[PDB]
RNA sequence: GAAAUUGAUGGCGCAAUAGAUAUAGUACCGCAAGGGAAAGAUGAAAAACCAAGCAUAAUAUAGCAAGGACUAACCCCUAUACCUUCUGCAUAAUGAAUUAACUAGAAAUAACUUUGCAAGGAGAGCCAAAGCUAAGACCCCCGAAACCAGACGA
RNA sequence: CCGAGCCUGGUGAUAGCUGGUUGUCCAAGAUAGAAUCUUAGUUCAACUUUAAAUUUGCCCACAGAACCCUCUAAAUCCCCUU
RNA sequence: ACCUCGGAGCAGAACCCAACCUCCGAGCAGUACAUGCUAAGACUUCACCAGUCAAAGCGAACCUCAAUUGAUCCA
């Protein structure tokens, strides 16, 4: 029943993101945390790359908009300057 | 005959050992044993997908049996357990049905409870208070 | 030299230690097996 | 015909050629044969440089 | 002959009814698309295969973030029948370098910058 | 009795095929997804003029990296240590 | 051609290639255009000028001619006054 | 396809389907020319466990004969032999009873890789505007009806 | 076993034709046509493989690519950005 | 019956496209005698062969045509 999970905002697959999978599978009886699971490390790396790309794309689009605004300015005050 | 093969006995045996449990000459003659053994190995490789599929089918059948014993249908039980947010898989559900009948009865009662809560919500559609079990724990 | 010191450290050079310089002897391709057999190219 | 620290020779060649080429040249240090191979033609420049070094 | 399809421009002109239905204001449009390949490129033209490869949607059900700019939109229009496009939402804003390692893309399309895996 | 001439699904006289409610629902679901795709593509963020050249620097740097990788292809180094290590094959005890 | 001659065991040269083509030491093969002496009365002056020219060959044609001629024909020839002396080497050629 | 000219002590072999055809040109076959085999294994002295095929031990519903399995051989579920050829073969297209043995990729040009030397290389000759020298590494098996020469045959 | 005997030899005749072409493992890999006594084949293209050098390759914004013809298609070419 | 070449549809719009598909044609003729010589850069009948256009320059004056043809050797 993935549609209900999607409606609730969880992953359609319970094996996706969530405590059931992203939490450590085990820990030492003494209480010491276990070394990170290989799948969890790979997933964290993938999410980090995704977030970095999100930031890069947003920054590039913002910089492009700012550059376009600056170019429109340059054009406007130029036009005015050689009009005067 | 400068160079001659001296291991042909062992090369043949490497296949005849896997062919020993066949029928007829397929377990004795290499010309036949090799073909039969290749087919057997291909079947063994392809049989893992079928093993998983048949395991899931058997689990679904047993869960259906237990749910019918308790008056529920398998789709209702599975969907309502998911809605209750109990993520027991089909293997574990069948194991509980076989070996923990009282626990499976409790799970079926929970599934029917959630099903009736959903029916009540649909019937009295609106902003009526959410069902007690219908409430979903939120993780962040 | 460091190479000669390494020789001093290493076992004796004999006819059981000789090896051609890697890349000097290309493997010989002959028509036996699945990949190079059948129609043999 | 290189004798000694072929790796030091490689470092010196890279330092000498990077300004000319614009980027660090790609090279192979054949330690066994005592030779240094550099991608691109630099025979005249390297000959003059080695003459300056005094070899 | 079967050829590349030119989608008329009126198809991609949203109406107020569409805005109400899909919850997106024409002003202040979303910056980034989350695109997931939900359809196989097999049995589809080589140009659609190439566009999918260009967009980096080779793996199905693997979200990819893309700019909401006219050229990327043109490619997405070319391969729109094989992909699901949603707007990337940033409830807590863009992730910072401090929280870059704690992000998660929820199924709703929100890139939460804190992922504690704990009950609310 | 009840033969389909020749091969099913290809000839002039093909075996009839009928759409089930399941198939209709699947196609409708896909159509809904594509309609939402149309909606979300109908709202560009920047215009073509605004986007012009906003990623040129990054694209050029990426291609420069590709060119550097292509032009750095050159045979690997060779080491006297690697050559002499083969003498160890006859390493023995005393 | 004859890959191994019955008397010497050597590779032989197809003398038609020698009679028809010129090899420049750089690896280029020069040839005359076919029909440059045929039916000139019906050919326009531009066509005659094109046909009266010495012409190079494809890479594949050059390779074929190299295969069909032995190494003796690919040597460096220091003839006294060779009209093609300057054409035996390439200059300012990149790749 | 020249010539002038130049100068010049055994086995990284086979070991009885191999190596000679050969234990023998014998047996056998053919009027004749001619064709042409097979094989043997003790010991210092004889004056001393393994191929196929079967038997031990015929067979039980169902099916490319197996696989997943299973407490359990079978029963359950899945599974349209192989090779070649072809657009496409379970194909009712070819080959194959089966075991053992034998049975089929030879090499120049030009390049590539690795050494050596280097405006020179090579142990005369040859090549050379970084080349030359050395090595490595690519080129199958069986099959016609035929043609011609000389013998042998009424 | 005579449309022209048989044997030996040239002879391992030749066959664009059929058949066969024997260890393991990984990887890339199905692409227009032209000529040919040629369409059962081959050579060149195209595709494909390997290695090497270099820098642009694909997608593609406007603008642009004919009248004949009264109307006249899906499209295409070119093509910065991305 | 056909075999080579050109034009038009099929093939409506860059190019290219089969057919023992539909239709037309060609195997010249005319004029000129610089219808001479050279030479950048391009096109190209999907290869090659072959076939095309052509700036500038010299020398002068002050080609039409869709096809209208055929290599090598040898004479
Ligand atoms: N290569 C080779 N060497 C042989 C052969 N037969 C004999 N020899 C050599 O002849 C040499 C002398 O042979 P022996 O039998 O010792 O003496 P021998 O009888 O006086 O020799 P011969 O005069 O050769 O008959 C040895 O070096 C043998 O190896 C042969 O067939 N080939
Ligand atoms: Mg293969
Ligand atoms: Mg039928
Ligand atoms: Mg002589
Ligand atoms: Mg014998
Ligand atoms: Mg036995
Ligand atoms: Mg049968
Ligand atoms: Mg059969
Ligand atoms: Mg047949
Ligand atoms: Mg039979
Ligand atoms: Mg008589
Ligand atoms: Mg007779
Ligand atoms: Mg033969
Ligand atoms: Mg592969
Ligand atoms: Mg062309």
């Amino acid at each position: 029943g993935g549609q209900w999970r999607l409606q609730q905002g969880l992953a359609a697959n319970p094996s996706g993101y969530g405590p059931l999978t992203e939490l450590p599978d085990w820990s030492y009886a003494d209480g010491r945390p276990a070394p990170p699971m290989k799948g969890q490390l790979r997933r964290k790396a993938e999410r980090e790359t995704f977030a970095r790309r999100v930031v890069l794309l947003s920054q590039e689009m913002d910089a492009g908009l700012q550059a376009w605004q600056l170019r429109q300015q340059k054009l406007q005050e130029e036009q005015r300057k050689q009009e005067n | 005959l400068r160079n001659r093969v001296t291991d042909r006995y062992f090369r043949i045996q490497e296949v005849l050992k896997h062919a020993r449990h066949f029928r007829g000459r397929k377990n004795r003659c290499y010309r036949l044993a090799v073909r039969t053994v290749i087919r057997a190995f291909v079947k063994c490789t392809k049989a893992r997908y079928l093993k998983k599929k048949n395991m899931r089918t058997l689990w679904i059948n047993r869960i259906t049996a237990a749910s019918q014993e308790h008056g529920l249908k398998y789709p209702a039980l599975i969907g309502n357990l998911v809605k209750c947010q109990v993520e027991l898989n089909r293997k574990v559900l069948a194991d509980l049905a076989i070996y923990e009948p009282k626990t499976f009865k409790s799970l079926a009662a929970l599934a029917s409870r959630r099903r009736h809560e959903g029916f009540a919500a649909a019937l009295g559609d609106g902003k009526e208070p959410e069902g007690i079990f219908s409430r979903v724990v939120q993780y962040h | 030299a460091r190479a000669l010191d390494l020789l001093r450290g290493l076992p004796r050079v004999s006819l059981a230690n000789l090896k051609p310089n890697p890349g000097s002897k290309k493997p010989e391709r002959r028509p036996r097996g699945r990949r190079r057999g059948r129609k043999c190219g | 015909k290189v004798e000694g620290d072929i790796w030091a020779l490689q470092k010196d060649v890279e330092d000498f050629l990077s300004p000319l080429l614009g980027k660090t040249p790609v090279t192979q240090v054949n330690e066994v044969t005592g030779t240094l191979r550099i991608k691109g033609y630099f025979d005249q420049e390297l000959k003059a440089w080695l003459l300056e070094k005094g070899f | 002959k079967f050829t590349r399809s030119r989608i008329p421009e009126k198809v991609f002109q949203a109406s107020p009814e569409d805005h109400e239905k899909y919850g997106g204001d024409p002003q202040n449009p979303h910056k980034l698309h989350i695109v997931t390949r939900i359809k196989s490129t097999r049995r589809r033209p080589y140009w659609e295969k190439d566009i999918i490869k260009m967009l980096g949607l080779e793996k199905a059900h693997t979200p990819q973030v893309h700019k909401n700019i006219p050229s990327v939109n043109a490619k997405l229009k070319v391969v729109k029948h094989l992909i699901r496009i949603k707007p990337l939402k940033l409830p807590q804003g863009l992730p910072a370098e401090e929280n870059m390692s704690n992000t998660c893309l929820k199924s709703t399309g929100e890139l939460v910058v804190q992922w504690h895996l704990k009950p609310v | 009795r009840g033969r389909i001439p020749g091969r099913q699904w290809i000839g002039k006289h093909r075996r009839p095929r009928f759409v089930s409610l399941r198939a209709k629902q699947n196609m409708i679901r896909r159509l809904e997804i594509e309609a939402e795709n149309h909606y979300w593509l109908s709202m560009p963020y920047m215009t073509r003029e605004q986007e012009r050249g906003h990623a040129a620097v990054r694209r050029r740097e990426a291609f420069e990296a590709i060119k550097a990788a292509a032009t750095s292809k050159f045979p690997p180094h060779r080491f006297i240590a690697d050559q002499l290590d083969h003498l160890n094959v006859t390493k023995k005890w005393s | 051609l004859t890959y191994f001659s019955a008397r010497k065991g050597k590779r032989k040269t197809v003398k038609a290639v020698i009679d028809r083509f010129l090899r420049l030491h750089c690896g280029l093969w020069v040839r005359r255009k076919a029909g440059y002496k045929k039916k000139l009365w019906k050919k326009t002056p531009a066509r005659k000028k094109r046909l009266r020219e010495f012409v190079f060959c494809n890479k594949t044609q050059s390779k074929l001619l190299d295969k069909m001629t032995t190494s003796f024909w690919k040597r460096r020839n220091w003839y006294v006054d060779d009209p093609y002396q300057k054409y035996h080497d390439r200059t300012n050629l990149k790749v």
